């Protein structure tokens, strides 16, 4: 079921099936919002890097402009770290991530992760998934439990992804 | 039956445990593929290690260990079982 | 020559290794990998420091290299039991 999923990941033609496969295996996991965002070696135009997903249109659309890649506490952590980051509350320090926060709240992207990818030939980006579960404890149980099978997914779509989005 | 648990549910069988050790252990832990033996290979392969005396040569245990195992998948869970159980020792000792 | 080395720690400290091919860079990544968790206490698993943190090297020889630092490191502190 996983296993399949990973294989068509593997598969897949284009960006649109890809995509497709990337979110069908997100659903599955029992998380209902996915993004994947892949830059080329040594660039930081985060608005027009490779990004799908499925996103609330309406946040997408605001993040592009409001240029929020530099004020998203996930995105400078992927910059800088291997580990994944879980979305407490307290990851959000500064006046415009804690503004940031409160939007991304209203937008349905309350508890989940991020993922950085470091790419062999040193691509870098973010894998990021939201469940929608009772609370913070029930999530980061969830997503620790999960975790282990999502790192696997992260390795098979950076791999898969970087041969599609270059 | 919440939603996080009826995840759960589904993956009755995917589902792995490395029991627990003396830290806030007992990780319950979804794989791809069904791989309990690989994580009790690796959690034993570790506490032979433990059990060991005068100790020092903790990446060969590992290194022999996972090379027992024929799969990717079954070589990562025997990974994570044994790190899990470095893990669990590490914290039990302040 | 491309020989590589980790530094001693606390016990059991050091090594000679002769590495197949230039690794240092990978050996030190592997190193402050596994101190970083000791160092910043249980906030995330250990096990994800050590396979997220080997994704980040770009070949199989500085993957392995990586490793061997990072478990290493983890012996250092574990024989400290003393
Ligand atoms: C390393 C980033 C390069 C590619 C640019 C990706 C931009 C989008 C990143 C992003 O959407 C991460 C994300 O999931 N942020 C969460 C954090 C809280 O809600 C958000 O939207």
């Amino acid at each position: 079921a996983l296993v399949d999923g990973f294989l068509e990941l593997e598969r897949s033609s284009g960006k649109l099936e890809w995509s497709a496969i990337l979110q069908k295996m997100a659903s599955d996991l029992g998380f209902s919002k996915i993004l994947f965002g892949l830059l080329p070696k040594d660039s930081q135009d985060y608005e027009n890097a490779f990004i799908v997903g499925n996103y609330p249109a309406a946040w997408r659309e605001h993040y592009d402009r409001a240029g929020y890649a530099r004020v998203d506490p996930t995105v400078s952590h992927c910059t800088q770290s291997v580990l994944p980051i879980f979305w407490e509350p307290s990851i959000y320090q500064t006046r415009k991530q804690h503004e940031f926060f409160e939007e991304a709240s209203a937008a349905g992207l309350v508890y989940g992760l991020t993922m950085p990818l470091h790419g062999a030939r040193g691509e870098l980006g973010a894998l990021s998934l939201s469940v929608e579960a009772e609370n913070r404890a029930e999530a980061n149980r969830f997503m620790e439990s999960v975790l282990p099978t999502l790192w696997m997914l992260k390795d098979y779509a950076l791999q898969s992804g970087a041969g599609l989005a270059f | 039956k919440t939603h996080v648990d009826a995840i759960i549910e589904r993956y009755k069988d995917l589902m792995v445990e490395i029991p627990p050790a003396d830290r806030q252990p007992g990780l319950s832990l979804l794989w791809p593929v069904p791989a309990q033996p690989a994580i009790d290979k690796g959690v034993r392969q570790a506490e032979n290690w433990l059990a060991d005396q005068i100790e020092g040569q903790l990446w060969t245990a590992f290194a022999f260990g996972r090379d027992s195992l024929p799969t990717p998948m079954q070589k990562t869970a025997f990974e994570v079982a044994f790190l899990t159980r470095l893990q669990q020792r590490l914290v039990a000792a302040r």
